[PDB]
């Protein structure tokens, strides 16, 4: 009988056309890896994101269970690096470490103990 | 920079330190040391993130409303593709599960 503080969604991502690398730059992500032999290997990932441009004023969407009286919170996605065949800004193709989303975590923005 | 409800640590794990792993279908596979690429070979490393055992959120996650809930920071897994070899010696790219986050979970009392 437990519950998530941030609602996440997990699945196959076949539409990731770009990603940020180890160095913080943006690289393009190829759809297929030329594997030695007959058919090319397909490049796709498995990622976890947040289930979270909304009416003005409104907002105030924090994490479930955080003391709204002490904290301003927000569910944000977390990254992990995976190796992927990609192309950089100048065209060089190659294997680089890229950030994909592997979780939806709660972030505390400001305040504390009834300040 | 950012402040999470749960403390976590991350590290580059070598294939040698993760020689066998469980794949999507629930099977055990052997993770290879090197992945062949045209022009050479790359070493297989994994980037894992788990709850920090030397941190401040062992008792409960930060900022939770103690008046209505209990909390717990737990390491969660996710699938990452790797060049593996199954029990029948077949070499192939499979999705194995590795530690990727440390998330909070609410519980009553």
């Amino acid at each position: 009988g437990e519950l998530a503080v941030c609602d996440a969604v997990s699945g196959w991502v076949t539409d990731r056309r770009t990603a940020v690398d180890l160095r913080g730059r943006e690289v393009e992500v190829l759809g297929e890896v030329p594997a030695a032999g007959g058919s090319p290997l397909r490049q796709y990932f498995f990622e976890t994101r947040c289930k979270a441009e909304g009416g003005p004023g409104a907002g105030g969407g924090g994490c479930r269970g955080v003391d709204r009286r002490h904290w301003v919170s927000e569910c944000k996605a977390k990254q992990s690096y995976v190796r992927a065949l990609t192309a950089d800004a100048q065209g060089r193709v190659g294997w680089r470490w890229i950030r994909i989303d592997t979780a939806c975590v709660c972030t505390l923005l400001s305040r504390t103990g009834r300040a | 920079g950012e402040l999470s409800v749960c403390d976590s640590i991350s590290e580059w794990v070598t294939a040698a330190d993760k020689k066998t792993a469980v794949d999507m279908s629930g099977g055990t596979v052997t993770v290879l040391e090197k992945v062949p690429v045209s022009k050479g070979q790359l070493k297989q490393y994994f980037y894992e993130t788990k709850c920090n055992p030397m941190g401040y959120t062992k008792e409960g996650c930060r900022g939770i409303d103690k008046r209505h809930w209990n909390s717990q920071c737990r390491t969660t897994q996710s699938y990452v593709r790797a060049l593996t070899m199954d029990s029948k010696k077949r070499i192939g790219w499979r999705f194995i599960r590795i530690d990727t986050s440390c998330v909070c979970t609410l519980t009553i009392k």
